[PDB]
């Protein structure tokens, strides 16, 4: 188990959507077929809701020892 | 046929609380046959109405005399025999609240109907079986025709 | 002796204190469980009537 919580921490989703808009901004393979708008800020919702995020989130526990979390393992919800 | 209620009506007193609008009157009217009671708003501009006037009332769940419940959206060009062609006054509607019965009631006599037609309020009361079919989220079409 | 010394210790320490509310479900604090309980037995008896 983990002494963190499977649940969506707003800073995580926000910052890593910034990271993914960076990713597809620069040279990065297009996983989800870009249905029009080239901008990955508008396709970032598509990335996430299609779960094309192999990104490794290094949640850091009190000091040093961390966790790693792929964003699908959370409770991303409305 | 889907007459959810019907009655004949004449009015007793029009506005008992001053005239405080422009396009509406707040009617207070009573039935004779059954001891119902109608409080209703009626645009007097495009439908003048007086005190001593009499009119028959009905409240349908559809205006088709085939009684089928097919309604997507009023399409203005269409024409076929509907229940309106004998009346003089239409209003779409929605019933949103039925009050009078609190607990497991041993005699549910007085039950009220609360309807507002897109902004015009209507209050009718009566028994607790005649006034049935009236669920929540229950569209009805008020109809009316002044009778001599 | 045992019979008595059983009923001597505190109503155990708060839920929030032993169970971290992130992991474990339903980790409410005292003056909020009283609230949800308030409304539970205050609405049901209301709505049925």
């Amino acid at each position: 188990k983990r002494i963190t919580t499977p649940y969506m921490t707003k800073y995580e989703r926000a910052r890593v959507l910034g990271t993914r808009a960076l990713q597809i901004a620069m040279c990065a393979p297009v996983m989800v077929e870009l249905e029009g708008e080239t901008d990955p800020l508008l396709i970032a919702m598509k990335e996430l809701k299609a779960r094309k995020i192999p990104i490794i989130i290094r949640r850091y526990l009190p000091d040093g020892s961390y966790e790693d979390w792929g964003v699908d393992e959370l409770i991303i919800t409305d | 046929a889907g007459i959810l209620f019907e009655d004949i009506f004449d009015v007793k007193d029009i506005d008992p609380e001053g005239k405080k609008f422009d396009r509406v009157s707040r009617l207070h009217c009573e039935s004779e046959s059954f001891k119902m009671d109608l409080i209703l708003d009626v645009n007097i501009q495009i439908y003048p109405v007086d005190l001593g006037d009499k009119f028959r009332l009905v409240i349908a769940s559809t205006l088709y005399e085939d009684g089928t419940l097919d309604d997507g959206e009023y399409n203005p060009t269409d024409d076929r025999p509907s229940r309106a062609d004998q009346f003089e006054y239409v209003m779409y509607g929605k019933v949103y609240r039925i009050e009078g019965d609190e607990t497991s009631t041993e005699a549910a006599t007085r039950l009220s109907a609360y309807v507002s037609y897109g902004g015009l309020l209507m209050r009718l009361q009566g028994d607790a079986n005649n006034l049935h079919g009236f669920e929540v989220d229950s569209r009805v079409y008020l109809l009316m025709k002044k009778l001599a | 002796r045992r019979k008595y010394q059983k009923k001597a210790a505190a109503c155990p320490d708060p839920s929030l204190s032993v169970w971290r509310p992130d992991i474990y479900f339903a980790s409410v604090s005292e003056t909020f469980e009283t609230k949800v309980d308030d409304y539970s037995q205050e609405w049901a008896a209301q709505t049925e009537k």
